[PDB]
RNA sequence: UAGCGGGCGUGGAUCCCUGGAUGUCCGAAUGGGGGAACCCGGCCGGCGGGAACGCCGGUCACCGCGCUUUUUGCGCGGGGGGAACCUGGGGAACUGAAACAUCUCAGUACCCAGAGGAGAGGAAAGAGAAAUCGACUCCCUGAGUAGCGGCGAGCGAAAGGGGACCAGCCUAAACCGUCCGGCUUGUCCGGGCGGGGUCGUGGGGCCCUCGGACACCGAAUCCCCAGCCUAGCCGAAGCUGUUGGGAAGCAGCGCCAGAGAGGGUGAAAGCCCCGUAGGCGAAAGGUGGGGGGAUAGGUGAGGGUACCCGAGUACCCCGUGGUUCGUGGAGCCAUGGGGGAAUCUGGGCGGACCACCGCCUAAGGCUAAGUACUCCGGGUGACCGAUAGCGCACCAGUACCGUGAGGGAAAGGUGAAAAGAACCCCGGGAGGGGAGUGAAAUAGAGCCUGAAACCGUGGGCUUACAAGCAGUCACGGCCCCGCAAGGGGUUGUGGCGUGCCUAUUGAAGCAUGAGCCGGCGACUCACGGUCGUGGGCGAGCUUAAGCCGUUGAGGCGGAGGCGUAGGGAAACCGAG
């Protein structure tokens, strides 16, 4: 059941498409700045929470 | 804490594994002698039903 | 324990609300109850007819007290958080960016 | 916590951290006391001029254990408290069985005593069916199973396995060396002290034999250092205007971030104050195997002899607790009496007992770890907000109850801040009428809020020929809101009408609860079953303790329970 779970609420997520995974982060040092501009490069704003 | 299985008429019933119970017939003890045979076999064994479902609720436990 | 403040009896402003950016004096730490008395809540007291430090004119009052989150630093420039320094000797508290503890006299 | 009044610090006071110091009188009280906090006293010594009065510092009651020539005595400890947890020493009744004695409640509450952060326990005469494991406590399944009983109520374990945890040993007795005792001197009986050994194909002793060896391991002990706590240190980024009593809220731009946890700042701030992430910190004290030095200390093979291996014991009986065992065919442990072994073909157990086969070496001892709890430190919560919450939010184990053991209350909020109301006026004051204060005195001093029952004062309608569970339907009088239409209200008349709840065959009942109001107050949960239900699953399901991670973050862990075959009570037969 709860494996499922997971799958079924991500992949929700996924049908939705708000999703992705990055290679890797730019702002390699975590500064808050960086992962900022990095994530309004990113498609991010500020109004979207981010199980991250 | 867990119920306990009722140790009597678990040590002194039957029920078929589908929900019957069926017990063992008694009046056969103390008498035989001016009777016959026809109690005898007959005296041999038992039915029941209705209120042993009351009963094979306090089987309980392992059901049996 | 750390009753300790940040104020210093010397000269900063007030950033407070009742009289809001008026110029606070020597300010006067008082006490543990984080409260200071600037120079400024002016009000005046029904005090009796008190014949020897109050003769036929009884009803007077200067400045009372007031809370001490009400004001802020001052050098020159205005308030901003303190930093603070160990100088490696003694302890100067120059303020943001902008230099001097804002009492000197030697520091 | 105010006034009077006087001091002290950047020659770094107060304040927090530590160590010592003064530490009177009570109290295990401990010199003797004694009705607790009072009254006397002896010897060492001192001051007042001080031999009579008095003080000061010293010293003294008892038990045990260990020494001293009995002697003069020296020595270390003891004794008290303690909320829970803890081991033993005694041991209830109510109840269940719908009575009630077996039984249960439970060896549970309760009395004693002592022990410590732990204890208790603890290295095998074990555990039990296979040539199986291997101290103890803990968690789980085993399982309400195996057992128990006027075979009623009901009570009710252990192996196995899945994990926490890991720890092993001090001896006596064999034999030997010494000091002591005494004695029927003697190739001696008992004692203190060192060596000697520790057991399951037995272990050593003693001699003989193999070769016994640098080493090889190394504590529960010694000591030290990283750390840990008793205080801290620092630490990110802002203004202008705006309504408002007051802005943190309204707009304009800007900003910190490993920190947008929280509280407070006249209200609602990431950049106001306190702080949050992070990063350092002990001079003195306490605490710590984490790492190590060190230390107590540990390890071999073989023949013979024929020495010792725990004595008022095991063993039989009797009277028996505990355990599933209420005495049954009744085991094992423990023990009160009586009978009373041996030292390895010795002993105890494999559930009466005899035979066969296995298990383990008794009657002396110490053991950390994981267990258990909350006086207490901090931390948190789909915990409560002054009838709640702990009994105690404020000086609650105070009031006051009773000699007494003991009972057991009530009682919170002005404001941002006291600015906590001078001066006039009436008045003895009290209290108010003004003024003055703040945003506001409908915040005015037990003062935010202020209701209900509740007692007043004004006004509207109605009432002095009238028969009432007090209202209802209609109509008129009326007064006041209303544009209309209508609406409030009030009752002049007349048709209709036996309060509520409980209880009852059945109430107006002359059965009862109830004066009126505010508030508090009763069908939940913990285990398991059981029917129906929402879903993942499919002849399959699902983990438990726990572990890994987490800072409201989850995954992992198949022991086990569930399910496919039941039928005979059983051996067992098998879709029969």
């Amino acid at each position: 059941v709860r494996k499922k779970g997971l799958a079924m609420a991500v992949a929700d997520r996924a049908r939705e498409g708000k999703l992705l995974l990055v290679e890797a982060f730019a702002g390699v040092n975590g500064k808050t700045k960086e992962f900022l501009a990095w994530a309004k490069e990113a498609g991010l704003d500020g109004s979207e929470s981010v199980l991250l | 804490p867990k119920m306990k299985t009722h140790k009597g008429a678990k040590k002194r019933v039957k029920i078929t594994a589908s929900g019957k119970v069926v017990a063992m017939k008694t009046g056969k003890r103390h008498l035989n002698w001016q009777k016959s045979g026809k109690e005898i076999r007959q005296k041999g064994r038992k039915f029941v039903l209705a209120k042993p479902e009351a009963e094979r609720i306090k089987l309980l436990l392992p059901y049996e | 324990r750390v009753k300790m403040h940040v104020k210093k009896g010397d000269t900063v402003l007030v950033a407070s609300g009742k009289y809001k950016g008026r110029v606070g004096k020597v300010k006067e730490v008082l006490p543990k109850k984080y409260a200071v008395i600037v120079e400024g809540v002016n009000i005046v007291k029904k005090a009796v007819r008190v014949s020897p430090k109050y003769p036929q004119g009884g009803f007077i009052e200067k400045e009372a007290p007031l809370h001490a989150s009400k004001v802020r630093p001052i050098c020159p420039a205005c308030g901003k958080p303190t930093r603070v320094r160990k100088k490696f000797l003694e302890n100067g508290k120059k303020i943001r960016v902008c230099a001097k503890c804002g009492g000197a006299l030697d520091t």
